[PDB]
């Protein structure tokens, strides 16, 4: 078996392969997560250099891990499938032994552990992927949003963004998001998410994807026209 | 020891790119152009053979277009030998799914698994990736007619019309110009050939330098037929559209 | 390139020495041992204000009588903690007793040098392991990726370690109370931390014979922060 | 170039530089010799007394294989021990299957193939020892010398280490002056002399002599160490010749 | 110890080239010329027997090899690599086909199996590619006569006629002028001998030329009688005498 | 230079640099002394601390009732090798009902260290050991080096400034060898020996570490207030 | 375990399964549900060796649920039944085979047709209008041969099922403590609480 | 063995005997058949003795590891399923275990799970397990109501074990009582059958088959 230690320390105390995997995330399309009072919203950028696409069959950016948890990502698309698959398998395994679906913290902890294992295992490179994992614990109405990264560290966020130009949208969210009073309704939360993506995206046509997750396995994806209405509303208020 | 001679095929650049994947794509960009166009009532696969010799046996030849099952076919761009390894795996995977569920495999599932195999070669094992890009053309009863592409990175995406191999930049601009959603198969046949005819590095596009295939519901009632075009059939379709 | 388990001309393992540099970049963690208990405290260091700081878990329970604080590449600590917990519970299963704090530390340090061409690299994280047993009482250990561990009366690790260690040298005596030690960790943390110390960006914990290992609430730590500020102004 | 950085790599000459580098480690080591005699063999070695603190007679370097073969080596001592450990395994499996104790030529090839195997791959290092060995079997007495490359031949006399040339010259005289043969008890005395004469090339630290022998008549075909009265007699003979 | 070379020795360069395959093709270029021509009722494959020494017996070294009773092979490039490929090719015809279907594999599928073996030497750990190009001629009931070329990459192409190795560029041009779709087998043998004389420099006779055909069934070469369906091998190696007969009416 | 990338490579003069660099880790280690008479064998070890708040790194390890060693260099490597010795001593007891000879103990350590110097991927051990013991042929003292070389001695010392203690023992050879049936006097000689390797620092109560084995004395270690007698 | 029945009618599939769990001379439980929902429109009842039954049912359930999440799509009853059969077909030549017999009742949403599959522990699959496992079949098959019609309603099917349970309660040696009945149709799976 | 545990208005009662047997030889009269996994979880032991003792203490270690990893006390369902999945791996090897995992959690409430060595796992309100389970069922079932008081429920559990201890030759010694509430388990003493039988006979007026 191929044994080579690819991820190793450097004189200054850095693991370059892990740090270069972060650069792959930085190249990836933007993804944003914002959690409200009774919901979490996952927004995703789709680059518009690809026309003649078939959006019916093209892999969606937000993936269901279970009926109550979702996972979006930024970075290498092929790598993300491997994490999503493992996560989906662990989700069913947890239901089988514990007789209870995974908590969002547990699912995040598992995915983060996989990512970490690939930073100190021989013959493998790290995952060039950071994830946003969002959902609601079983029989719980408190919204959960977590972030993972190639190194393996994970943490909870009131709102967070990853991918290309994420530092711009993070700047937006840092002043626009109030901890004392999060978005009270679904509409408010989606609007703040779309607003934040409009700082970076380009056009609000077939470039923005929005997925809303609510308690008790209530997940739905918004269509073009539904998203376009938020884009139209935000621009009219902007001209002031 | 042997560390000295290891190329380290599965590592990141300082910019966060996979060296070997990038270089594999550079290889593919010199291969004969392959085009896929999806219509409402079928799919077209067209591909240009790599600089043909007059003493090449044309009728009993297969370079670009391969049959995965009765409902799915692929157009190849890159190393043929590499593609055949992957094709036989894909053919087996389709038969496993049929044996397990007594149903023909959904196109995306087959595409994903083949793309997952390519991904593995970029993350572990210390081996070079497959120098191949596929255009998948297939049908199932969930999404109907579907076009996909996969590349050495193991990343795949769906398309209405797409090209791989050489001159994709020029080819994709032409397809983006003349393609529309209510298009028929016979119109898509014409578009595929017209695009190759303009993007070709050759002097003139002839029957002996092409491989062609359609996937229609043009059989009798609610069933799909794969037509791998014979040399004479390509000669006729080339005259019928007025290229020769 | 070069081998992973290679010696330098000075007689040190390159990879082990490079992992020590990674630990210096990590957030500060301080531990103090007394006859009334052992106190563990850490700097949380949130990278952004949107990050919910209570999800930052840098102090961790191994057993009821053993606690742990970390510093460096904290993702690497997950498998170390997992091993420690299993070692502690397994020993209880085999011997119907609590496991010695030293024996636990030694078990964790055995993982350290199991790397080469086993895992591909050393751990990039240092651990402070605090606990109590009937034989040697209250103890504090510093476990490195070299596979070495020292017992300490008090110890600081992380970015502000050398400055905090010099401070602990002067302040520590053998008759410190638990309350005195709590304030002393808060005092020294506030000195070496970049951002201003409060209940949200710093966390306290302790292990006592009677109540075992306890992570303090943000409400409890806040009062100790307020008590600390008043006592410094009082002279 | 770079042909010398990796083992098993041919240079443009057709040489394996890594093996030639291992020979330099052998040349650096203490002197050891082997003398073939009428009905057996005699082995001797130079032990440098680094300090007064070394316990005399208690750092034994000559090793026995099976009950009838003796082995001595110069160079990296641990490498020599590793080779003898293998030799003992090889001899044990031979006796296990074929009943009879391993013949000396058979044993010589077992070591030869094993040492040669460590010149076939870059993942292993060549042996840093030349090994002088031999004993008595059904066909009589045999003396061999094995080198880092795996090369070995039969010998009338053999020598290796820092004082090999001095010892070789002295050995050549014995072969010329005794064409009919040398006796076992004579060979022990000569071995002592040759080690003392070869010590001139390593004369900073004084040394300790160590001799062993196999002989059909004197030791009944088994390997034994020379000790006590016979050893002191051989030392005195050597002392008388240097002066 | 142990094979620590678990990694690819053939990798993509920045320009997209696979160096070791290109270099293997360079080795094939240096190799002696061989060729193949397909007729209506047969196929011919031929090559020069480059003798290493006049003391050497060139009969003992066979460049043209039988793979199955209806399939033969010839090469250009490194002989030792070819020899082991013929061993592996013969075995795979049994293990992966005859032991399953009770009959010999058709030409295209055997070629496909040989191509797979050569492709794996291009991607597997601690190995270099094969330094040969093969020409495989054969017959089977449902495809008829056929001729294939197999390169170090593992790629294979069907040919009406072609040549590989030293003087392949000139030889291919010669074959383009002479080849038609109405060629009888004897006419193809004649053209093969003409084409090969151009590339050969020294002696040109039955002892320096190696030539075999895939033609009619040979009951006399079967070795037994009594089974009507077994009619004998279509592969036949032309003798030294049989070649010289055709060199007089050249 | 170019020949120190791994242990599988010889230099042009026939040197193994990775083995020599491992030897260098011992010289950086704290001093330890070993000596013996005909009745007893003694280990004396200067322990080292990180700072005043830290403990003093334990240098002496017990292997069996009749055998043990002191270390100098990488402590984890000493733990690996001492654990191997514990198993080998134990195998000799369970299978043969026989206390492992101190000489065989050395031979086993030599062969274990050697395999690491001839194979790709691995590394040499980075520690030196002084093994003492009392077996069927009386008292013994061994010196292990990670090159594989093991040596039996009357006395010796390894670590930083070990040359001072080694010279003293070379002078005192005739005196301490005949300290038979007197443990305290043999230790006194060992404590005086290690004192010749001290610079600026002196022997304190939680700094000194002594171990002894002999005729009617199992291998026992003395630390803390138990060594106050010898200061 | 013991009694599991199944009846396919015009627009639905009805599964009946006994509630008793017996072990030795003691009925340990009288309210046991011998079924698992594999997907929204697919239900599997089971009977056989203790432990094996639930372990197998849940294992299948996990696999089908995994497929559903991965493809965001529900497998057809025919597809699920073929998957289950293959698992049992593997099992029978294992070191320790699953000794479990199952009935798979499902509604195919693409065909708008109910489907009932009977699979034994050997991996023997058959599609049927009505099915049973164990000794139950020795009474119910002949009864249904007489009273069953293909165009019956769900209510008619339940009356037909009551006729079976009454016959089993009259002639079976063991007390099986009644049955839990479940209906699978276009609107999914629901339980009849008063039977 | 005879062990029982039943659910009722005031939580869960758990009662066990204390006899160990090696054929007809009475091996012990003072065995502990209840294992206190944590302040909210109990496990009963019936069947092979080492099998029960070894794997139920092992179960406790797995439950401790759960709350360390998940920062939360394990559910009764998950605890029982760890044990049932374990014995299922050993199915056919010859393990002999008849167990009941009893406890309280917030999400579940008072819960009892029967788990045995064939891999059977059943949730339920009433179970009796062991050689004398039938004797215990006879008394327990005929006197059981949901609305029993804590005092009456404790006695019925005690009396049901006594009934089995008397009739079943492979049960006896003493009765160990437990009561599980929302606040955790509470031990209600060891009751020797030597004194308890005569005390019950006299006060209750039952056991008229015996010579008074
Ligand atoms: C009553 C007394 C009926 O046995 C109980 O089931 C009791 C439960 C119990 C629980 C914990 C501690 C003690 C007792 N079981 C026994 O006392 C048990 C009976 C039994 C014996 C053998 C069995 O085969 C597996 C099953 C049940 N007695 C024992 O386990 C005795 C003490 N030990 C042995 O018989 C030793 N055997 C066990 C099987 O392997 C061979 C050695
Ligand atoms: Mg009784």
């Amino acid at each position: 078996g191929y044994d080579r230690a690819l991820s190793i320390f450097s004189p200054d105390g850095h693991i370059f392969q892990v740090e270069y995997a972060l650069e792959a995330v930085k190249r990836g399309t933007c993804a944003v997560g914002v959690k409200g009072k009774n919901c979490v919203v996952l927004g995703c950028e789709r680059r518009s250099t690809l026309k003649l696409q078939d959006t019916r069959i093209t892999p969606s950016k937000v993936s269901k891990i279970d009926s109550h948890v979702v996972l979006s990502f930024s970075g290498l698309n092929a790598d993300s499938r491997i994490l999503i698959e493992k996560a989906r398998v662990e989700a069913q395994s947890h239901r089988l032994t514990l007789e209870d679906p995974v908590t969002v913290e547990y699912l995040t902890r598992y995915v983060a552990g996989v990512q970490q294992r690939y930073t100190q295992s021989g013959g493998v490179r790290p995952f060039g992927v950071s994830t946003l994992i969002a959902g609601f614990d079983p029989r719980d109405d408190e919204p959960k949003l977590y972030q993972t990264e190639p190194s393996g560290i994970y943490s909870s966020w009131s709102a967070q963004t990853i991918g290309r130009n994420s530092k711009t949208v993070r700047e937006f969210l840092e002043k626009n998001y109030d901890r004392k009073e999060p978005p009270a309704t679904v509409e408010e939360c989606v609007k703040l998410t779309v607003r934040s993506l409009l700082e970076v995206v380009q056009t609000g046509a077939k470039n923005i994807e929005i997925t809303v997750v609510k308690p008790d396995s209530d997940i739905v994806a918004l269509s073009s026209e539904e998203i376009n209405q938020y884009v139209t509303q935000i621009e009219q208020e902007k001209q002031e | 020891g042997s560390r000295r001679y290891d190329s380290r095929t599965t590592i990141f650049s300082p910019e966060g790119r996979l060296y070997q994947v990038e270089y594999a794509l550079e290889s593919i960009s010199h291969a004969g152009t392959a085009i896929g166009i999806m219509a409402s009532d079928g799919i077209v696969l067209a591909a240009e053979r790599k600089v043909t010799s007059t003493l090449l046996e044309q009728d009993t030849s297969t370079e670009k277009l391969y049959k995965l099952n009765d409902k799915i076919a692929v157009a190849v761009a890159g190393l043929t030998a590499d593609a055949e390894i992957l094709i036989n795996t894909a053919r087996i995977h389709a038969q496993n799914y049929l044996k397990t569920y007594n149903e023909d495999i959904p196109v995306e599932i087959l595409v994903r698994r083949l793309s997952d195999i390519k991904q593995g070669y970029t993350q572990h094992g210390g081996l070079r990736p497959f120098g191949v890009s596929f255009i998948y053309a297939g049908y199932d009863d969930r999404y109907g007619y579907q076009l996909y592409t996969s590349n050495p990175s193991g990343n795949y995406t769906g398309w209405k019309a797409i090209s791989v191999g050489a001159n994709t930049s020029a080819a994709q601009t032409l397809l983006q110009m003349d393609y529309k959603d209510d298009m028929k198969v016979d119109d898509a046949i014409e578009l595929a050939l017209k695009t190759l005819s303009k993007t070709t590095d050759s002097s003139a596009l002839t029957y002996d330098r092409l491989e062609f295939a359609t996937i229609r519901k043009g059989a009798n009632d609610g069933e799909v037929y794969q037509k791998i075009f014979k040399p004479q059939e390509i000669k006729d379709i080339l005259v019928k559209t007025g290229i020769t | 390139d070069r081998g992973v388990s290679t010696f330098s001309p000075e007689g040190r393992l390159f990879q082990v020495e490079y992992s020590l540099e990674a630990i210096k970049l990590g957030s500060t963690a301080i531990g103090i041992a007394t006859k009334e208990g052992v106190v563990l405290g850490v700097e949380k260091r949130a990278t952004s204000p949107l990050l919910e700081s209570d999800s930052i878990e840098k102090i961790v329970e191994i057993d009821r009588h053993i606690g742990c604080a970390m510093s460096g590449l904290t993702a690497d600590a997950r498998s170390m903690i997992e091993h420690a917990r299993t070692a502690a519970v397994t020993h209880n299963l085999y011997y119907d007793e609590d496991i010695n704090v030293e024996s636990l530390t030694q078990s964790v340090c055995d993982l350290a040098l199991r790397f080469g061409e086993l895992m591909s690299r050393p751990f990039g994280v240092a651990l402070l392991i605090a606990g109590h047993d009937a034989d040697d009482g209250y103890q504090l250990f510093h476990a490195e990726p070299s596979g070495t561990f020292y017992r300490y009366n008090a110890k600081a690790i992380g970015s502000g370690s050398e400055g905090a260690q010099a401070e602990l040298l002067n302040e520590w005596h053998s008759s410190l109370t638990l309350k005195e030690a709590e304030l002393l960790v808060l005092k020294i943390l506030k000195q070496v931390m970049e951002e201003k110390l409060d209940e949200n960006n710093a966390q306290l914990s302790c292990i006592t014979k009677q109540d075992g290992f306890k992570i303090y609430d943000n409400e409890k730590t806040a009062e100790l922060i307020k008590e600390l500020k008043e006592k410094e102004a009082a002279e | 170039t770079g042909y010398d950085l990796s083992n098993s790599v041919f240079s443009p000459d057709g040489r394996n530089f890594q093996v030639e580098y291992a020979v330099k480690a052998v040349e650096n080591g203490t002197t050891s010799i082997g003398i073939k005699c009428n009905d057996g063999v005699v082995f001797a070695v130079e032990k440098l007394i680094t300090s007064k603190l070394l316990v005399p007679q208690k750092n034994v370097k000559i090793q026995v294989v099976d009950r009838h073969i003796g082995c001595v080596y110069s160079g990296l001592i641990p490498d020599g021990r590793h080779l003898v450990n293998r030799g003992r395994e090889e001899a044990a499996s031979f006796k296990k299957l074929y009943k009879t104790p391993i013949p000396i030529p058979a044993f010589a090839d077992r070591l030869g193939q094993y040492v040669q195997a460590h010149t076939l791959y870059n993942s292993v290092r060549p042996f840093g020892v030349s090994t002088i060995f031999g004993g008595v079997d059904k066909n009589g007495a045999h003396l061999y010398m094995l080198e880092p490359s795996g090369s070995y031949w039969g010998y009338k006399g053999a020598a290796t280490g820092k004082g090999r040339q001095s010892a070789k010259a002295e050995l050549e005289k014995l072969v010329d002056h005794h064409p009919e043969g040398l006796s076992a008890r004579e060979a022990v005395k000569q071995a002592a002399k040759i080690i003392y004469l070869a010590h001139e090339d390593n004369k900073e630290k004084d040394f300790e002599l160590e001799i062993s022998w196999c002989s059909l008549s004197e030791t009944n075909g088994l390997h034994k160490f020379v000790k006590g009265d016979l050893l002191q007699e051989a030392i005195d003979f050597a002392q008388k010749e240097i002066n | 110890m142990t094979d620590r070379y678990s990694f690819s020795l053939t990798t993509f360069s920045p320009s997209g080239k696979l160096g070791q395959i290109d270099y293997a093709l360079t080795a094939v270029k240096q190799g002696v010329t061989s060729l193949g021509i397909k007729a209506t009722n047969g196929v011919v494959i031929a090559t020069e027997k480059k003798s290493s020494s006049p003391l050497a017996m060139s009969e003992t070294l066979s460049k043209v090899s039988l793979l199955t009773p209806d399939i033969g092979a010839v090469y250009s490039g490194m002989g030792p690599d070819y020899r082991v490929l013929v061993d592996k090719s013969r075995k795979v015809a049994h293990t992966s086909y005859k032991r399953i279907y009770g009959e010999y594999p058709p030409t295209k599928l055997l070629v496909s199996e040989v191509a797979k073996i050569m492709q794996e030497a291009t991607q597997s750990g601690g190995v270099r590619p094969f330094g040969v190009s093969l020409l495989i001629a054969g017959h089977d009931e449902f495809n008829g006569f056929s001729l294939y070329q197999v390169d170090p990459s593992g790629s294979y192409f069907p040919w009406k006629a072609t040549a590989i190795g030293k003087g392949s560029v000139a030889a291919k041009t010669f074959l383009e002028k002479r080849w038609n779709d109405e060629l009888e087998l004897e006419d193809a043998i004649h053209i093969a001998l003409l084409t090969l004389k151009e590339s050969v420099e020294g002696e040109f006779n039955g002892d320096t030329i190696e030539l075999a055909i895939i033609g009619d069934e040979n009951p006399d070469l079967l070795g037994y009688t009594g089974i009507p369906t077994d009619k004998g091998p279509r592969f036949r190696k032309l003798t030294s005498q049989e070649i010289n007969d055709r060199l007089e009416a050249l | 230079n170019n020949y120190d990338g791994d242990t599988v490579t010889f230099s042009p003069t026939g040197r193994l640099f990775q083995v020599e660099y491992a030897l260098e880790a011992i010289k950086q280690g704290s001093v330890t002394v070993g000596l013996r008479s005909n009745t007893h064998a003694v280990l004396v070890a200067l322990k080292r601390n990180a700072d005043e708040l830290s403990s003093y790194q334990k240098k002496i390890i017990k292997c069996d009732e009749h055998m043990g060693l002191s270390l100098a260099g990488l402590a984890p490597d000493a733990r690996v090798l001492s654990n191997y010795l514990r198993q080998q001593c134990n195998y000799s007891s369970l299978v043969f009902n026989r206390k492992l000879a101190v000489e065989r103990a050395g031979h086993l350590l030599c062969d274990k260290a050697q395999k690491n110097t001839q194979s790709y991927g691995g590394r040499p051990y980075g520690v030196g050991l002084l093994i003492i013991g009392y077996d069927k042929s009386g008292a013994h003292l061994l010196e292990f080096q990670p090159s594989g070389n093991v040596t039996e001695l009357y006395g010796t010392a390894i670590g930083a400034r070990s040359q001072g203690a080694k010279t003293y023992l070379e002078r005192t050879l005739d005196t301490f060898i005949k300290i038979d049936g007197n443990p305290d006097e043999l230790i006194k000689a060992g404590v005086e020996a290690i004192s010749q390797s001290l610079r600026d620092e002196s022997l304190t109560v939680d700094n000194l570490s002594i171990a002894i084995v002999g005729k009617d004395t199992p291998f026992t270690i003395y630390d803390g207030e138990a060594v106050a007698k010898y200061i | 375990m013991d009694i599991i029945l199944g009846i396919r009618v015009q627009d639905s599939v009805i599964l009946a399964s006994s509630k008793a769990v017996t072990r030795g001379i003691s009925v340990l439980k009288d309210s046991d549900d011998k079924t698992r929902q594999l997907s929204p429109h697919t239900l599997m009842s089971f009977a056989g060796e203790a432990g094996d039954t639930v372990q197998f049912a849940e294992y299948i359930q996990a696999n089908i649920q995994l497929y559903s999440i991965r493809e965001d799509y529900e497998l057809s009853p025919q597809a699920v039944s073929s998957f289950v059969r293959q698992e049992l077909a593997k099992s029978i030549r294992s070191r320790r085979p699953y000794q479990v017999n199952v009935l798979i009742g499902g509604y195919d949403k693409k065909k708008n047709k109910p489907e009932l599959y009977q699979i034994d522990y050997l991996g023997t699959k058959v599609e049927l209008p009505y099915g049973a496992h164990g000794y139950s079949g020795f009474y119910t098959f002949s009864l249904l041969d007489h009273h069953y019609r293909p165009d019956m309603t769900t209510e008619e099917g339940l009356d037909l099922l009551k006729l079976c349970v009454q016959e089993l309660e009259k002639r079976m040696p063991m007390d099986f403590k009644g049955v839990i009945v479940k209906i699978v149709d276009k609107d999914g799976i629901r339980q009849v609480d008063d039977f | 063995t005879t062990t029982l545990a039943f659910r009722f208005q005031g939580g869960i009662i758990v009662a066990v005997d204390s006899r160990a047997t090696a054929g007809n030889w009475v091996a012990s009269q003072t065995v502990k058949k209840v294992i206190e996994i944590n302040p909210f979880l109990l496990g009963t032991a019936a069947g092979g003795a080492a099998d029960c003792q070894f794997w139920e203490t092992w179960l406790g270690s797995q439950c401790r590891l759960h709350e360390l990893r998940e920062k939360e006390r394990i559910s009764v369902a998950a605890a029982s399923k760890i044990l049932s999945n374990l014995v299922y791996q050993y199915k056919g090897a010859g393990l002999s275990m008849g167990t009941m995992i009893c406890g309280y959690t917030r999400k579940e409430g008072p819960t009892i799970y029967y788990v045995d060595s064939d891999g059977t796992r059943l949730k339920g309100d009433i179970f009796c397990v062991g050689s004398g389970q039938t004797f215990a069922y006879g008394v327990l079932d005929s006197n059981y109501k949901w609305d029993l008081s804590v005092e009456d429920a404790l006695y019925l559990g005690k009396r049901s074990i006594l009934a089995a201890a008397h009739r079943d030759a492979y049960s006896g010694g003493s009765v160990n009582l437990y009561h599980v509430t929302e606040d955790g388990w509470i031990y209600h003493g060891n009751h020797d059958v030597g004194e308890l039988f005569w005390k019950v006979k006299e006060e209750e007026g039952s056991f008229n088959n015996v010579i008074g």
